[PDB]
DNA sequence: TTTTTTT
DNA sequence: AAAAAAAAAAAAAAAAAAA
């Protein structure tokens, strides 16, 4: 028995399709471990069961066609249960490495999801540990080229910008960017991308 | 990169970049030639035309740097022999009269034509109103016999000998997953 | 020209490679022979194919057959016409029998799939395509003979003429008509005298076919299409029938193309010459391990009870009634004397009692349960129009009875709610059919005794809001004694208040709406959906796939599924006609003394029709368990139900 | 063959009607009395992920477990209704893990009989599919969303696939 | 005569492949992507026809009928040249492609139509009253003799200036020494479209001081059919015609119908059994479903200009939204609708909120408890002026079927006619025995 | 005197 | 040139009856 198994692999598709409407990764809904330890002490009493069958199997009072039909029908659910909860796992981790490999790998805690607190603890631990693997891939040889830049090849050098939020004002190569609020600029696109990724212009 | 399976396939803008990654032929508007001054000394392009440049004369130079000079007063895009009336036309009659061939045109099919339409408005010497409804005809009959090619689907492979690049590019997924499921059933089945 | 030579060769080919068609002429033909003098019944020239083979032969003939039948299917006949005719011989044969010249025409079965429609589908790019469309039969008109090939006598030539007259609707291809004028004159002047018994004439018939009502779209009255159906098959069925034909579906008549059009806005006709029909009945065969598992299922000691508690599972309680409803749908037999007339035959029960205790949800699966039923609502008839109708035929111009409600569910049953709330008026009429089942129509120049030995089971209100438990019983009801003591069961249901009760319905009802139809999800609602593949459709002992009927596991007694019980009633109510005997003759009228002067309160008086009830009840049990004779223990069982019925527990 | 993927876990969870070949006591105390055991040639419907295997075990004649009966989904009935019109099938109405579970069958049984008419029912529906994602809007019909209510659900990510690329390319193309 | 139809029809497809808007044809790709989904069928908007030339304008402005056949024409050669290959020269199924227009210019009520708008094209509103059953119009006959017999084909266009407009029968035969009109109609081998019938009534708050509604007939042909339900208001575009009655009363009277041409409604057919809303719209109604108090915001809207009342506000919203029909394996119905009824003193705005519910409901009919009958309500049964036989209408509470009915004076019914509606509501569907018509109809409101 | 029901 | 009308269903106003 393991169709509750199912209710589980069931819903995580749905969230993949939470990720293919929107074609982004953001709100990640909150996890479902109280299925995930439901299903684990239903297995450690399969467990127990199928260590108990093999000891009457041993005392020789016990069938030996009965004892190996339990055994294996006990082992197809362990591996089901287990096939279910790593396919449940695998999409979770690929999806937050796709969160944690665009946003620069700092975790922008203050301007995605808010509160970060529908993942698990491990999940979090994880997510710091792929943090720091990002942090370090660009700081051996590619140091002069950032991996978590743009990917839209470059088409034109000036563009309109047009100011989103209020700040004072920022210095650059050779000059400074005063961010006075709703206002127009014409500067140079390799300039501006760090800024409109970070949410703070508009208008490209 | 992933990035919801931009892994297999070339967005459009990738495209767009490697077409205009392509020698093209300009009519500049000044001149550089050394004294007989700053070098452009670039990485990925002879400097040698760059730096040799006198007005008036023709010379070969990347698509992009015709493009920014082009933003600037410094350029004359000079056009294909393709983008006139007289060379489409024929064209054209080539595709009605043979209904199994598509007819030789490059890679970079269209988006020439979209980019110099956009950018290079005004060295045209043909109306541009006609040259597009030419090129939409193109597009029509070109689609038509694309639709009419793709109703057999072998397990083995296919031929597809003059398909331009954003042609190839829209269909690839459709196509590529269509024969892959057939070729599992094959399989399995044996 | 050739073409249709070509195509009867291949169809002769066609034939010939399958054996099947040939065995079903060549028995045919032996049927007719051997029923030609030898010491009732005939077989009509009708062959069914099943044309998948035929597309799994040639995929362009089989096309040309669903997509423009006019040039495809009188080939087929032809060449069918002329194989029946080489495998016939008859040395010896009639006169006048053998110019009949039938050309045996064809009916199909199989997958049509684009092609099977509903009457609301139907409209202009399906015209001149054969199809098929379910419904329902709304009405019928009258049979009637038409002529096709006069025969002709001249006593001076002694040569015998014959003339051939078609119509529009006679023939799938367009002829120039011919005019129905008896010619009479030879062209040399001779006489001639038109020869009866010679010439040919075929039945026809014509019906109208409605949409069920059901698969409606939203705030839209259900629809109907014209069906013509001759030759055989010309009076199968009946109004208020679920059906499926395949025919042509095909225009005729000018529609005022010609002078004769008044306005701009006419249209055309559309019609349906029909081919082949099937009932539908939403099959109604028994196997041999079918009877297998009725035997082994009846030869069981607690039978009864399963089946009682296997109707509307959904319901709590109210376990007695379920076994008043097993025994009303398989009621006992009827007597016929040649001195005393005719005696009831089944069983009629009235269900009375306080609002919301699930007395329409119970008689609403009595009517998906049973196998003839009709529904009527008390406010929603009128008497008058619930017998008979007075209507005249459009084609004959004559008025022709037209078939009441109850007429149609003859045999069957009646379900009726909100009785007590139907006007007084209409009463009478039901004690007459209460009376001796037999309604009587007398006026407008028809007088006519219709048959209808239905059985009636209703449920009504009590004249307060609620049932009042201290008043006279007769204080509590609106409706007058005289039919009241016709019901040979009458039912008080009230809802006490105790709350262990609560918790338990409450319990049930909560996992009943808890429910999710299999290999569907519960985040979107319930679709319309296509009908069955096939248009036409149709290892034994070892498998009992439905039945044991326990579909799930929720308590230890078993259960049975729908289907297997309908099986059961229709084998029961066909394969045993059972006889009482004198021991439960002993108990009934022991019983039945008992009663009549236990002398304390009761619901009902009780007088000598109670006896045929006991009588009844006693058969319809032993119908049950499938016994010839009665035993004492359906007595028992009797008395007891009926104690119950009347005094309570 | 992926054991990441979820169609494929889904799919490997439907019941496929099944006997017991072989008679073996104290079983069935999953589905009803533990006491009581299951008698030769009884009818279960068991999920695939089980039944493949005991199906091929043998356990030990070294004849498995359970003999496994022809599902309906594969009948004569749904062989002639696939091969009169497919086109207009609601093939989303008999399963909807249609075309995993034809491989999974084919594999378990080499049939030659279903391969080509698979392949022919696809290659089929393939046209429409490519029909109705090169429409695009610029006052609906009702036989485009008819259509795809119809589809298999692995026939829909082909589907938006193709809808978005022919977007993306339309977008592009306009500007 | 033939040269100016020739100009019209070059000019029309000239316009159809000229007409472009920054860098797209949109006529070009709508035909494209109406010929893939099998939607024979063209939109023109009448600004642009306006701003591409005047002149053609002036003339489908003063000729419609004998102009519209001409333009319809030229779509299927430009469709036919820009869909199918000449390969150097098959099926060609594509008929005669319906032309459906679309215009903003100034209503005109029903009333206000006279003798100066014979022929002209007019824009209207109204509301839908009764649908009549399909029907077939011939387009392509196949004419055969029966002397000579030699076969003919008629080519008919719907399209009618005069009220005759039909050639019947040819005179003579084709060339011995026939009759007049010796020729008949092969019904096999011919082509045939869908015509339906439709009644207007005219807008409630329009009607003239102390006046009855008027009503006005239409004919809607090819796939304008079986789009509108009774009880929807629309908005129609077409031609007012007349055609003449000879079996009918006064002197050369000839009555007026309106030919249907383009129809927009509020409802755009869509609850009509799945959904078909375009990706923004979808997107922005799960962005208002994300909302974390939606609830609020729904129950400020509920009628606005009325203060105070809160618990009836929330029953009214639940009330609509419904709640979730069930079924069973043995066939037992669950019902899915919830039901309120107000109990209350004078003066509290009962109805105030009754109106207001009834215009928001999609599906809603607003009647009087006094002015009702248990017959004028579930179903009634007529019986023809001049077939006499008997047939089926339905009432008020049919007509509203999947949706709600606003009862108001519920207490001022009479007891008879307050009986009906128990199974209606109990098990929604009403069964009607009369006069030999047994029928069992469902109502879900 | 009033409301109900039948013609 | 003519099928045309008896049989039903539904909506009132008057009178008489019961409370
Ligand atoms: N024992 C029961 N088991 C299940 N449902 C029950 C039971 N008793 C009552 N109900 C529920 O009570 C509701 C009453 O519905 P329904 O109108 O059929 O009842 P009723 O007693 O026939 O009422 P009425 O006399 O008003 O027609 C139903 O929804 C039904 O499911
Ligand atoms: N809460 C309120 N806020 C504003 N206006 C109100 C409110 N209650 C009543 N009204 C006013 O009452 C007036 C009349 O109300 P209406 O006649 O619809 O009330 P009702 O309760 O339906 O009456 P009835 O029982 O007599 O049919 C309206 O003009 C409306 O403005
Ligand atoms: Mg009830
Ligand atoms: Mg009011
Ligand atoms: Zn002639």
């Amino acid at each position: 028995y393991g169709d509750l198994g199912n209710k589980l692999v069931l819903e995580a598709k749905r969230t993949k399709q939470l990720y293919a409407r929107s074609n982004q990764d953001v709100n990640l809904p909150m996890y479902h471990e109280d299925i995930i330890r439901n299903i684990l002490k239903e297995v450690s009493n399969l467990r127990k069961n199928t260590e108990y069958l093999k000891e009457q199997q041993q005392l020789g009072m016990l069938d030996d066609k009965v004892a190996k039909c339990q055994y294996f029908v006990t082992l197809l659910c362990m591996e089901r249960n287990k096939r279910c909860l790593l396919a449940y796992q695998r999409l979770r981790t690929d999806i937050l490495d796709s969160m944690a490999w665009n946003n620069n790998g700092l975790d922008l805690m203050s301007s995605s999801q808010q509160d970060t607190n529908n993942l698990s603890h491990q999940e979090q631990e994880y997510l710091k540990e792929y943090c720091d693997l990002i942090t370090d891939l660009k700081s051996g040889d590619l140091v002069d080229i950032d991996l978590s830049g743009s990917l839209v090849p470059p088409s034109d050098v000036f563009i309109d910008v047009r100011v989103l939020k209020d700040a004072g004002e920022i210095q650059t190569e050779y000059g400074v960017f005063n961010l006075i609020k709703d206002s127009q600029f014409f500067v140079r696109q390799s300039d501006v991308e760090r800024l409109i990724q970070q949410g703070y212009l508009q208008k490209i | 990169s992933l990035p919801a399976h931009l892994q297999q396939t070339f967005s459009p803008e990738e495209i767009q970049f490697i077409v205009e990654n392509e020698p093209i032929k300009i009519f500049p508007r000044i001149t550089t030639r050394q004294k007989i001054h700053t070098r452009w000394q670039l990485i990925t392009t002879d400097d040698k035309a760059l730096n040799n440049m006198v007005a008036m004369r023709s010379t070969e130079v990347v698509l992009w740097i015709a493009l920014l000079l082009k933003q600037q007063s410094k350029c004359s895009i000079v056009a294909p022999q393709w983008l006139t009336t007289k060379e489409l036309d024929r064209k054209i009659q080539y595709e009605k009269t043979h209904p199994d061939r598509f007819s030789e045109l490059p890679w970079n099919w269209l988006v020439l034509a979209r980019i110099l339409f956009n950018k290079a408005k005004d060295d045209f010497h043909d109306p541009i109103h006609e040259l597009r409804g030419k090129i939409q005809d193109l597009r029509e009959i070109r689609q038509i016999k694309v639709l009419k090619g793709l109703k057999y689907l072998n397990e083995s492979h296919l031929q597809l000998d003059n398909l331009s690049l954003l042609e190839i590019n829209e269909l690839r997924p459709f196509i590529t997953e269509i024969m892959d499921k057939l070729r599992e059933i094959h399989t399995a089945s044996l | 020209d050739a073409v249709f030579g070509d195509r009867v060769r291949r169809f002769q080919e066609f034939l010939d490679t399958f054996t099947s068609y040939r065995d079903s002429v060549r028995s045919i033909q032996v049927y007719n022979s051997n029923n030609a003098a030898n010491y009732l019944n005939i077989l009509p020239h009708r062959i069914i194919i099943s044309l998948d083979d035929l597309r799994e032969f040639d995929r362009s003939f089989w096309s040309g057959i669903l997509v423009e039948p006019a040039y495809f299917i009188p080939p087929a006949e032809k060449a069918l016409t002329d194989l029946a005719d080489s495998m016939d011989d008859v040395p010896h044969p009639n006169a006048s029998a053998v110019s009949s010249r039938h050309p045996w025409k064809l009916s199909f079965k199989g997958s049509f799939g684009a092609h099977a429609l509903s009457p609301r589908t139907l409209t202009a790019q399906h015209l001149n395509k054969l199809v098929s469309v379910e419904g329902i039969v709304t009405k019928t008109s009258l049979v009637r003979p038409k002529l096709i090939r006069s025969v002709h006598y001249a006593a001076k030539t002694g040569r015998f003429h014959y003339r051939d007259y078609t119509d529009a609707t006679t023939t799938l291809t367009t002829r120039i008509p011919t005019p129905a004028i008896y010619p009479t004159e030879d062209t040399e002047g001779n006489k001639l005298t038109t020869e009866y018994g010679y010439s040919t004439f075929i039945d026809h018939q014509r019906i109208t076919v409605q949409e069920m009502p059901e698969m409606a779209p939203a705030g839209q009255l259900p629809r109907s299409i014209d069906v013509i159906l001759d030759d055989d098959l010309v009076d199968k069925t009946k109004p208020g029938d679920r059906v499926n034909v395949v025919g042509v579906f095909k225009s005729l008549g000018a529609g005022g193309m010609n002078q004769s059009n008044s306005n701009t806005l006419i249209g055309f006709k559309t019609l349906i010459l029909g081919n082949t029909v099937y009932p539908l009945h939403a099959r109604q065969m028994l196997t041999d391990f079918d009877i297998r598992n009725i035997n082994k299922l009846s030869k069981k000691k607690d039978i009864f009870d399963i089946l009682s508690q296997s109707l509307a599972p959904s319901i709590y309680g109210h376990d007695h009634i379920k076994k008043a409803i097993l025994l009303m749908l398989m009621g006992g037999v009827e007597k016929n004397l040649e001195n005393g007339s005719h005696l009831r035959g089944d069983i009629n029960i009235l269900m009375v009692g306080d609002p919301s205790t699930a007395k329409s949800q119970l008689l609403r699966f009595v009517l998906n349960t049973a196998s003839l039923a009709i529904a009527t609502t008390g406010r929603g008839s009128s008497g008058v129009g619930l017998t008979a109708a007075v209507t005249t035929d459009r084609e004959t111009g004559e008025r022709r009875l037209e078939a009441g409600a109850m007429v149609l569910a003859d045999r069957g049953v009646v379900c009726i709610d909100e009785f007590d709330k139907m006007t007084d008026v209409d009463r009478v009429a039901i004690h007459e059919v209460m009376e001796q089942q037999t309604v009587t129509i007398a006026k407008a120049g028809i007088h006519t005794t219709l048959n209808a030995r239905c059985s009636v089971i209703a449920a009504a209100n009590p004249v307060f809001g609620q049932y009042d438990v201290n008043r006279d019983p007769h204080q509590n009801i609106a409706l007058p004694d005289s039919l009241l003591s016709r019901f040979d069961l009458l039912f008080v249901v009230t809802d006490d208040i105790n709350e262990i009760r609560d918790r338990s319905i409450s319990e049930h009802v909560l996992r009943t709406h808890r429910y999710l139809p299999p290999g569907y999800l519960e985040g979107e609602p319930v679709r319309e959906r296509l009908n069955l593949s096939l248009a036409v459709g149709e290892q034994a002992g070892a498998k009992l796939a439905k039945n044991k009927g326990n579909y799930n596991g929720t308590e230890i007694p078993k259960l049975v599924t729908i289907p297997f019980l309908r099986k059961y009633v229709q084998y029961a109510k066909e394969r045993v006609i059972p006889q009482l005997t004198q021991e439960a003759i002993n108990v009934i009228v022991k019983n039945y003394t008992d009663l009549r002067n236990d002398d304390n309160t009761k619901k009902s008086p009780i007088t000598a029709r109670t006896l045929e009830t006991l009588i009844r009840l006693a058969t319809a049990h032993a119908k049950v368990r499938l016994s010839k004779t009665v035993n004492k223990v359906d007595a028992k069982v009797a008395a007891n139900l009926l104690r119950f019925a009347l005094l309570g527990e | 063959m992926g054991y990441y993927d979820i169609d494929d876990v889904l799919a490997d969870g439907t019941e496929f009607p099944c006997k017991f070949q072989y008679d073996i006591p104290g079983l069935g105390y999953l589905e009803n009395n533990p006491g009581r055991p299951i008698t030769k040639n009884t009818k279960l419907s068991l999920p695939l992920w089980l039944a493949r295997i005991l199906a091929i075990v043998g356990g030990d004649e070294p004849v498995p477990f359970v003999e496994l009966l022809p599902p309906d989904m594969f009948s004569t009935k749904v062989m002639n209704a696939i091969k009169t019109d497919p086109v207009a099938l609601d093939l989303h109405s008999i399963n909807s893990h249609f075309f995993s579970l034809a491989i999974k069958w084919i594999m378990l049984f080499s049939e030659k009989e279903l391969a080509n008419v698979v392949s022919e029912l696809l290659l089929q529906r393939a046209q429409e599919l490519n029909h109705h994602a090169s429409s695009l809007s610029i006052n609906t019909n009702i036989a485009t969303s008819t259509f795809l209510l119809k589809l298999e659900e692995m026939e829909k990510e082909i589907y938006k696939k193709s809808h978005e690329s022919y977007k993306d390319t339309k977008r592009w193309m306009f500007k | 005569n033939d040269d100016d139809n020739t100009e019209i029809i070059k000019s029309f497809k000239n316009f159809i492949l000229e007409f472009r808007l920054d860098s797209q044809f949109i006529y070009r790709d709508q035909l494209r992507n109406n010929i893939l989904v099998k939607n024979y069928s063209l939109t023109v908007n009448m600004e642009h026809l306006i701003g591409y030339n005047e002149d053609i304008y002036k003339k489908l402005s003063d000729e419609p009928s004998d102009i519209i056949p001409l333009f319809e024409t030229a779509i299927t050669q430009v469709a036919k040249r820009i869909s199918i290959l000449s390969r150097a020269q098959l099926l060609n199924s594509l008929p005669t492609f319906q032309l459906i227009l679309n215009s903003n210019a100034n209503q005109i009520p029903l009333r206000d139509l006279d003798s100066e708008h014979v022929s002209k094209i007019v824009r209207l509103s109204g509301i839908i009253i009764s649908t009549s059953v399909l029907s077939s119009r011939a387009t392509y006959l196949s004419i055969m003799c029966r002397n000579c017999r030699h076969t003919t084909s008629i080519t008919i266009n719907n399209f009618n200036s005069i009220t005759g407009n039909t050639v019947s029968l040819p005179r003579s035969c084709l060339s011995k020494n026939c009759g007049p009109d010796p020729y008949i109609i092969i019904h096999e081998s011919s082509k045939f479209i869908d015509q339906q019938f439709l009644k207007l009534q005219e807008i409630p708050e329009l009607v003239p001081v102390g006046e009855m509604p008027r009503n006005l007939t239409m004919t809607c042909d090819r796939y304008l059919t079986n789009k509108v339900i009774p009880g929807t208001r629309v908005t129609i575009v077409g031609i007012y015609s007349i055609y003449n009655s000879k079996n009918g009363s006064g002197v050369a009277i000839r009555t007026p119908y309106i030919k249907i041409l383009g129809i927009q409604s509020d409802v755009e057919t869509s609850s009509i059994s799945v959904t078909m809303f375009t990706e923004e719209e979808e997107e922005e109604f799960l962005q208002l479903s994300r909302n974390p108090k939606l609830y609020e915001i729904l129950t400020n809207s509920i009628a606005p200009s009325i203060f105070g009342n809160e618990d009836i506000k929330k029953a009214i919203v639940c009330l609509l939204m419904g709640g979730s029909k069930k079924i069973l394996p043995d066939g037992m119905r669950l019902r899915g609708d919830i039901n309120v009824l107000l109990l209350g003193d004078p003066g509290t705005a009962k109805s105030q909120l009754l109106k207001f519910v009834e215009k928001v409901s999609p599906i809603a009919v607003y009647t009087s408890g006094k002015g009702s009958s248990a017959a004028g309500l579930t179903a009634s049964v007529q019986r023809d002026p001049m077939t006499r036989e008997f047939y089926l209408e339905g009432g008020a509470m049919v007509l509203a079927d999947g949706g709600v009915v606003c009862i108001d004076e519920f207490d001022k019914m009479r007891d008879e006619d307050r009986v009906a509606i128990h199974e209606a509501m109990e098990q929604q569907t009403i069964s009607i025995a009369k006069a030999g018509i047994t029928t069992v109809l469902n109502s879900r409101t």
